[PDB]
RNA sequence: CAUGAACGAGGAAUUCCCAGUAAGUGCGGGUCAUAAGCUUGCGUUGAUUAAGUCCCUGCCCUUUCACACCGCCCGUCGC
């Protein structure tokens, strides 16, 4: 069994500014994103950086029944490894993330071992055979109780948007569910989605 | 304990005058509560003997 | 364990860490005729009398 | 003849039941006095202020914070309005209620303090009857005056409230909790 | 009831470069960090950062249950109104704390209600008297399950480190707790608290 | 006449204070120096806490014939 948790609408790419190759953030990068008339605010790299802390650390990850993908928005599907360690910092990990797009795959500083890759459109055909779908967005008006939604040995995939404002459509995903009643982050969602496994495989 | 032990001292005769001073001045302040106890009425009656013939 | 009232008989010194105590000599109001030391908070004189919620601990005890 | 507090409190009904507060509370005949104004000399010498009449004493303590000092008239006129809601809202004597609070206001254990740079140990004391009576005093004017600050309420009204809940032995007062508290902390480091 | 969060030992402090004040980080600042000196690598306020995300969109938050105290390393301490809306994004949160720790209050900009502000030391006075006071560490051998330690009906107050090194250790807390068998970050703590606090008082 | 800003008791720390004292309030003067972008008198109202130790931070000293009490501080380097 493993935990499968995917993470769409993030927003992540690289930008040219003199000569130089930089994450595109909105706080870093106020004058040019006014320039073309694209939005403000909706380049939030943030969002995803601190998404991955909760998830990178927790213990069920330490445990190894945890696996992560994202989709950005450009389409673009990123696998991690469990042995993969995030930058505490929000610019040393944009420090990678540049590598990222242009390198295409991050071995290890210590090996050959690829800690992260990018992996072919679709990633639904990479998923493991006889594993159920679930997307999760506030808007349902049933709230379930996570501790119900879990198989006892199989693998299982939540679907996370990464987006500032809209709601969570993929074509694949099963069903919608709902963890709370009140309007709440991703960050937290990770968390919270992460806590609810932990004691049904046993792991503490 | 300490009245048994001054028992002792007087009795071997060594330093008498200190351990006099020392032994009214506890009975003294005590007064009342060595009376109401009937265990030390044998502690007193050997000290009755020794201090005087001692002295 | 009943509330106990003392009189104080000897007002022996100022004790504690900064001298912000005093020591002093306390008799029972009980006719049994016993005596201990306390220390007590505040200006104390001749005369006074405490109430003691626990009269078994001793101020001067190893 | 007889003397009545403000004219109308009699002092002869009132009554202490605390042994050891007897000699630290003046309200009996020869401490029986028509105002709680006097122009004496209590703070000259040590022990002296436990001659001082208690109403006397609480409408000293009442001149706080600042604001007040010096105005001995208003804090007069507060007490005595204080005493007629007591008495209109119980029907007792007010000076009985006085006494029974501040009976009930004073902490019989404390806890002394040794204390470095780095943490504070603890440990259980006594409180003399002079440092009851003063803390009891102390906890029930502020008591009041958090009481009445800030809020739609006169400080009359509020002080009333506060005698008549630590005379009742509530833990809805302020003075109730901190000597409850006080005391538990006593306790805990015996 | 109420849930009271205390960040013990934060790194917040001002330092100034050329003719800009700004708030001291260890990536930003690494030239003046060896100047005199100080150890490279202790400018953290981003685990203070990344645990008020955490803390302050909680359900727990939502429902008016929780109070959240910070106490940083240089003596300083804050006291947060549940109202308030953290900067979400690193750079206009290290504008705020240079705001705040200069004017020594903090308004809010569409109400008259303060929102930060520096209070008196120690934090053990602004406490309910009476409240359970528990410290979080990892080096305790037993781990404990939160839910059974939730006050049915009674304020608590909980002590968490907003350091990466070092075990908490102040006066005013009696009993010391490990959660989990494995090292956890700040803002995992506070995610991990917060949620089994819910589920016992009824938050859904 | 009109308008109605911050400010809801003021952090890290720091200074001062024991009786007609702390604090509030008024009324005068300008005296061969100072003072009026202020100083200095005089009255009026008038408190809480404390009256004792060397624990911290320091200071000043000492350790050569009534009755009663008491019964010699230690070390180093020189000459
Ligand atoms: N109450 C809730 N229950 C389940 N997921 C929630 C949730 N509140 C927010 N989320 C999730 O948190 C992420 C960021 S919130 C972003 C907006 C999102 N469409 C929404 O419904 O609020 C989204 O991917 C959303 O799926
Ligand atoms: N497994 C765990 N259980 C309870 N608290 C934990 C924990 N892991 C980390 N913490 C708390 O989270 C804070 C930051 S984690 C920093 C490391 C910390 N010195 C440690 O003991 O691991 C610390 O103050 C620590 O008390
Ligand atoms: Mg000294």
């Amino acid at each position: 069994r493993r935990l499968i948790v995917v993470l769409e609408g993030a927003s992540l790419e690289t930008v040219k500014v003199g000569k130089t190759y930089e994450l595109l953030n909105c706080d870093k990068h106020k004058s040019i994103l006014l320039k073309n008339g694209r939005d403000p605010g909706e380049a939030r790299p943030d969002i995803t950086h601190q998404s991955l802390l909760m998830l990178m650390d927790s213990p069920l990850n330490r445990a190894g029944l945890l696996q992560v993908y994202i989709h950005t928005q450009k389409n673009v599907l990123i696998e991690v490894n469990p042995q993969t360690r995030i930058p505490r910092t929000f610019d040393r990990f944009c420090g990678l993330m540049v590598q990222l797009l242009h390198k295409l795959s991050v071995r290890a500083a210590d090996g050959p071992q690829k800690l992260l890759k990018v992996i072919k459109n679709p990633v639904s055909d990479h998923f493991p055979v006889g594993c159920m779908k679930v997307g999760t967005s506030f808007s349902i008006p049933v709230v379930s109780d996570v501790r119900e939604l879990v198989p006892s040995s199989d693998p299982i995939v939540f679907v996370v948007g990464a987006f500032a404002h809209g709601k969570v459509s993929v074509e694949y995903t099963e069903k919608m569910v709902s963890i709370s009643n009140y309007p709440l982050s991703a960050a937290l969602t990770c968390a919270k989605l992460t806590t609810a496994f932990e004691e049904v495989w046993g792991v503490i | 304990d300490i009245l048994k032990l001054f028992n002792e001292f007087i009795q071997l005769g060594s330093d008498v005058e200190l351990i006099c001073r020392c032994l009214f001045f506890l009975l003294r302040i005590h007064f009342g509560q060595i009376t109401s106890n009937q265990m030390l009425v044998p502690v007193i009656e050997k000290l009755r003997e020794t201090t005087i013939s001692k002295v | 364990q009943p509330i106990k009232l003392a009189r104080v008989t000897k007002v022996l010194g100022r004790t504690g860490s900064q001298g912000q105590c005093t020591q002093v000599r306390v008799e029972f109001m009980d006719d049994t005729s016993r005596s201990i030391i306390r220390n007590v908070k505040g200006p104390v004189r001749e005369g006074d009398v405490l109430t003691l919620l626990e009269s078994e601990r001793e101020a001067r005890r190893l | 003849p007889d003397i009545k507090l403000f004219g109308k409190w009699s002092t002869d009904d009132v009554q202490i039941n605390d042994i050891s507060l007897q000699d630290y509370i003046a309200v009996k005949e020869k401490y029986a006095k028509y105002l709680p104004h006097s122009a004496g000399r209590y703070a000259a010498k040590r022990f002296r202020k436990a001659q001082c009449p208690i109403v006397e004493r609480l409408t000293n303590s009442m001149m706080m914070h600042g604001r007040n000092n010096g105005k001995k008239l208003m804090t007069v006129r507060i007490v005595k309005h204080a005493f007629e809601i007591i008495h209109l809202l119980t029907g007792e004597n007010p000076l009985q209620v006085l006494v029974n609070a501040i009976i009930n206001s004073g902490p019989r254990e404390d806890s002394t303090r040794i204390g470095r740079a780095g943490t504070v140990r603890r440990q259980a004391v006594d409180v003399s009857p002079l440092r009851r009576v003063n803390q009891a005093i102390w906890l029930l004017c502020t008591g009041a005056r958090e009481a009445a600050f800030r809020n739609i309420k006169t400080i009359a009204e509020c002080l009333a409230d506060e005698l008549i809940n630590a005379a009742k032995g509530s833990s809805n007062s302020y003075a109730i909790k901190k000597k409850d508290e006080l005391e538990r902390v006593a306790k805990s480091n015996r």
